[PDB]
């Protein structure tokens, strides 16, 4: 558990060129680890803090590279 | 009769703007020249086809 | 978010400012709502009333109503009847003086109705009496605060009440001693734009305040739990918890 | 009146985006209360109006409009139901009325997380979260003078 | 930003109404090819070669 | 309902009817 | 033998100045404007403040 | 609506109903329950309209009386003569105030 | 012989029940569909029993 | 007529009707209705004669 606070952000989908996507995204985070490490601009989201986790996928405390490597792929590609 | 908009909207980038002041224009009154020049032009177009 | 059609219209046609209009309800309304706030953490925070050790034992337990003989004490007519509410204001704000420990309940809140209750009825210890409101201020226009009972309590018009009461507070001399803290941080800081696109302006306003909860303010409990804990209010420790704020309903009015 | 069929005009103030829609609620209404969060975490969140069965989780806020005396954002202290029994608007007032003077749903108003009023509408990337606005409607009366006489 | 009014004379009635007491010079779908204040006339002249 | 105004003279005497086992009051 | 008419009393006529009768009048003059009053505040005594 | 005693008649103030009189007996205390039925709304006025509470009354020459002949003021129960108010018109129609409003 | 004209009208704002009025150009002259027992300023109370 | 109370005498002001009286109760609420009834029609004779 975070024993703080999680900062829940929530991506949104959007078309990056002809028939591809830029997956929306629903992660909770860690408010320490969120404070530490966050990435998140121009990635077309709204956040908003609680003290649960207010969606499934979460990163507690100690993830960081765990998390770190999923905050940069808030932009990933697919079809 | 109620009265009716006419609305133009030009737009200058600043490495332009630069560049018209250093040509010899001036370039923030050119411009309010251009749009004043064309609805002044705009309205004969509205007016001289609103008697025909 | 207003056109910018609309202000050449509006100070052609009409002569008010636009602007300075919507700068006029966007400027009340926010300090319209962080007023609404508070009454509502204070009925919302406030324990009920007329209950536990307030109770007259066969009464119905948070409502007066002034057709239960055994709430107006057996009164007759009217003098008789709403001078047993001044009683019932009086038990609980004695009352928020054993829970808070600060002093008898020093202001109340209540409806438009109620205040006619009190306002028509002498407050003194004289007889049984009626007539006109009189004393205090019923309507709310010139202002919402109205009058003062014997000198003792200030009772507020809730002039938004869904069915009817009076919530009996307390506030201390000091800032500190509240039983919730409105504490405002900026005050409507205006913001001026335009839609880059079609030039048409946008207008916006911004606050910033927060609330507390009084620590000591549960007034159950000997000890705090995680010794630096949250004072915004919440359900756990807020909610029908204050002791400084005591509510009942009116009924029968 | 100096010229016939004189008129009055009269401005609402309006709120939501559209001065003049069907169902906008009037600002500073005599009778309606301001809805306590619309400013508040009402513009970053929104919530489910409450209706006739609508089981309410605990601590979860419901609006809910009065017909008389305002709009309110309603908490769940406790967990109940709204009996379908109550359908029109009048049957569903006194069913809430009997709940919330119970204590089980009752009514606040609160802020906004500044994380949520910092970004809003479009800074730092985020989307989809507009701010709430107000209108004002300004609508009109006319009114024709009506003659009368008599004779000797 | 410019406004204005551009409305047809008085006296100019469409055939619709033909009698109207409230008429609006603008909507030249009515207004068009009624008016007593002004007579158009086109002329056929020989093209220009490019 | 209605309303009749009855002084206690008729509550003296309803007071005494049921009190001393009658039949109406 | 001219008539001065009136307004159909619809409210539709009037506010265009529409008559029956020789003259359609400009409008419906204006008598002013009912704004709707700003309720009051209940101000900040009955709790703490500190700013 | 909201001016209701709930056990009223809604629409009509008759002082035979101890309901509507609050329980009010004889004179001074009936009447006395009467002007706060004429508080209550002139109140309530305040909640429709938003602009002020009831400024004026316009009555029967019976009402009139009935304003007339009752203390105005908060005391007890007292009844009488017609005194602060013109109960006939002739003179006027418009009949004194009430408590100065 | 004598002739007057006045007119009623009703304060917009008075029925007070509504945010939106109907039709945002409407007669103010007292009618039953708005006037009748809708204005806010003025409450009628048949009193009884005097 | 207009100085009735509807359940009263009509005619006769009779100080045993709990109408008449208003129910008053014992002496000093009960000649007190009289000054009443006394006042109702005094006031009515200016409705009569103007």
């Amino acid at each position: 558990a975070s024993a703080r606070g999680y900062v829940n952000i929530k991506t949104f989908e959007q078309k990056l060129d002809g028939n591809k996507k830029i997956e929306g995204k629903e992660v909770s985070v860690a408010f320490p680890l969120y404070s530490d490490v966050h990435k998140i601009s121009g990635a077309h989201y709204q956040t908003f803090p609680s003290e649960k986790a207010a969606y499934s996928t979460v990163y507690e405390e100690n993830q960081r590279t765990e998390w770190i490597a999923a905050n940069e792929d808030l932009w990933k590609v697919t079809g | 009769t109620a009265v009716k908009s006419r609305k133009l909207k030009t737009g200058i980038t600043v490495e332009l703007a630069q560049d018209l002041e250093a040509n010899g224009f001036d370039a923030p009154n050119f411009l309010e020249d251009l749009l004043a020049t064309e609805m002044a032009d705009e309205i004969n177009k509205d007016i001289l086809q609103s008697l025909i | 978010a207003y056109s910018i059609e609309l202000t050449q219209d509006l100070r052609a046609v009409h002569g008010m400012d636009a602007d300075a209009e919507l700068s006029g309800i966007l400027a009340t309304e926010i300090m319209l709502e962080i007023n609404r706030e508070v009454v509502d953490w204070i009925n919302y925070s406030a324990q009920v009333g007329k209950s536990g050790m307030t109770l007259t034992p066969g009464s119905k337990a948070g409502v007066f109503d002034f057709q239960d003989p055994i709430d107006i004490r057996g009164a007759r007519w009217a003098g008789e009847s709403f001078k047993a509410l001044l009683f019932q204001i009086d038990k609980e704000a004695v009352e928020i003086a054993r829970q808070t420990g600060r002093g008898e309940g020093n202001f109340i809140i209540a409806s438009r109705n109620v205040v006619n209750v009190l306002a028509s009825v002498d407050t003194g210890i004289s007889y049984a009496a009626q007539g006109l409101a009189t004393g205090f201020s019923t309507d709310t226009t010139k202002s919402v605060f109205a009058g003062v009972l014997g000198g003792k309590y200030r009772v507020y018009i809730d002039q938004y009440a869904k069915q009817d009461y009076f919530t009996v507070g307390y506030k201390g001399p000091n800032e500190m001693d509240a039983g919730i803290y409105y504490a405002p941080y900026v005050a409507l800081t205006p913001l001026r734009g335009s839609d880059p696109k079609n030039f048409q302006p946008v207008m916006g306003f911004k606050t910033r305040y927060g609330i507390g909860i009084n620590p000591f303010a549960e007034s159950a409990a000997q000890a705090p739990a995680s010794r630096i804990q949250s004072g915004m209010p919440s359900i756990l420790n807020s909610l029908g918890k204050n002791a400084y704020f005591r509510r009942v309903y009116v009924k029968g009015i | 009146m100096n010229s016939p069929t004189g008129q009055v005009f009269a401005l609402r103030a309006v709120y939501g985006k559209d001065p003049v829609a069907a169902g906008a609620k009037e600002a500073f209404h005599p009778m309606y209360g301001p809805d306590a969060m619309f400013s508040g975490q009402g513009a970053a969140k929104k919530f489910p109006a409450l209706a006739a069965s609508t089981q309410t989780t605990v601590g979860d806020i419901y609006t809910h409009f009065f017909q008389e005396t305002g709009t309110v954002y309603l908490q769940a202290s406790v967990q109940v139901t709204i009996d379908a029994g109550a359908t029109d608007a009048a049957k569903l007032d006194a069913e809430i009325k009997k709940q919330m003077e119970a204590g089980a749903l009752v009514e606040i108003a609160e802020g906004m997380a500044t994380s949520i009023a910092e970004l809003q509408e479009g800074f730092n990337g985020s989307t989809d979260n507009p701010w709430n606005e107000m209108g004002f409607r300004i609508d009109k009366q006319v009114i024709e003078a009506k003659s009368r006489q008599l004779k000797a | 930003l410019v406004r204005y009014a551009l409305s047809a004379n008085p006296y100019t009635v469409a055939k619709d109404e033909k009698e109207a007491r409230i008429i609006d010079g603008g909507d030249m779908d009515k207004m068009a090819g009624r008016s007593d204040l002004s007579v158009l006339l086109g002329v056929k002249l020989p093209k220009i070669i490019i | 309902s209605a309303y009749i105004w009855c002084g206690w003279w008729v509550m003296d005497e309803i007071q005494k009817m049921t009190e001393e086992g009658k039949d109406w009051k | 033998a001219e008539i001065g008419g009136d307004h159909g009393y619809n409210a539709t006529n009037i506010a265009a100045g529409q008559t029956s009768g020789a003259v359609t009048q400009i409008g419906p003059a204006v008598m002013g404007m009912v704004r709707r009053a700003i309720p009051n505040l209940i101000a900040f005594d009955i709790c703490g403040v500190q700013p």
